[PDB]
């Protein structure tokens, strides 16, 4: 445990509870990609099985069970209490193209041929494109709401933060894994043009797009 | 194995 994946894990909070809290107080899911959330909480189950096989701390397994809770919580507004306003329209990715290349690769690049190995992979490469169909919504409608930015920013710094962590602990305790470290680039590498908008208008106090 | 990461 370092200083880097502990920030980068109180911004993942920080991203799940700005969304979470702004559809509960607003009493509506405008402008949020359902898909999307449903891919969030895809990647909770398929990476927490192991819950059930190991403990690694009380923190480990509590940011677990609140990740998988506020991930079940945020796709029930949305899809159930909130569904008036939700956009269907406007989220219009089609997540089979992210979802069947992702479980055929899984199933053949991990590090060990088993269920919850390949489970796990699954998850990793899974979360790298998650986002995607609410970038895709962003653009699709022009916008995107200050507080959506915001959510966006901390939710794109977070496995930032886990690739300076990675450095880290290569460094300081010869540990590696290439299949989190890739799939961690592509992840934050989709953050580029958001990032540049967000730093260039957002924290300008000019709307995006 | 162990993934001690979240
Ligand atoms: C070790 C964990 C690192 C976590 C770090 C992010 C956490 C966000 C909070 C505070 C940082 C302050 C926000 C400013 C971030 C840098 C801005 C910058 O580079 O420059 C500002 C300006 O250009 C100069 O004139
Ligand atoms: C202010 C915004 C912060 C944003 C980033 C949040 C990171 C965690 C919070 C504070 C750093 C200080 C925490 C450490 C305080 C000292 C605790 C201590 O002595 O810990 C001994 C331990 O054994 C050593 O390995
Ligand atoms: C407990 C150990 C440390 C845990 C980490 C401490 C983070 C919370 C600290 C301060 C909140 C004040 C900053 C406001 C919340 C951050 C997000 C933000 O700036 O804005 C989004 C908000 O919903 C409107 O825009
Ligand atoms: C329109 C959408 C098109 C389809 C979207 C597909 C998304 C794939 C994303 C990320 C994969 C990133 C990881 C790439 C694999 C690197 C893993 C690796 O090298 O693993 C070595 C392992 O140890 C040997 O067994
Ligand atoms: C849709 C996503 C688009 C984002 C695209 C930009 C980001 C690319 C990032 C890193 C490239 C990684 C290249 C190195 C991967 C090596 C994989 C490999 O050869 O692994 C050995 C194999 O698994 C043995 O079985």
């Amino acid at each position: 445990m370092n200083i880097f994946r502990l920030t980068g894990d109180l911004s993942h909070l920080a991203a799940i509870i700005i969304l979470l809290l702004k559809i509960w107080k607003s009493r509506s899911c405008a402008g949020i990609s359902g898909k999307s959330q449903l891919l969030f909480a895809l990647v909770f189950t398929t990476r927490y099985l192991d819950l059930f096989t190991s403990f690694i701390s009380l923190y480990n397994t509590s940011m677990k069970l609140i990740y998988i809770a506020c991930s079940y919580a945020t796709v029930y507004l949305i899809y159930m209490k909130f569904k008036a306003t939700y956009d269907g329209n406007h989220d219009t990715f089609r997540v089979e193209f992210l979802i069947v290349p992702v479980g055929g690769l899984s199933f053949l690049v991990n590090h060990d041929f088993s269920p919850l190995e390949i489970l796990w992979t699954f998850s990793i490469y899974l979360e790298s494109v998650a986002i995607l169909p609410q970038l895709f919504m962003i653009s699709k409608t022009g916008e995107a709401e200050t507080i959506t930015t915001h959510y966006l920013f901390f939710l794109g710094l977070y496995r930032a933060l886990y690739l300076v962590n990675w450095i880290w602990r290569y460094y300081f305790e010869g540990f590696f894994d290439l299949i989190a470290v890739v799939a961690g680039v592509v992840q934050t590498v989709l953050y580029c043009d958001f990032f540049y908008l967000y730093v260039t208008k957002v924290l300008k106090g000019k709307k995006l797009s | 194995a162990e993934h001690d990461e979240l």
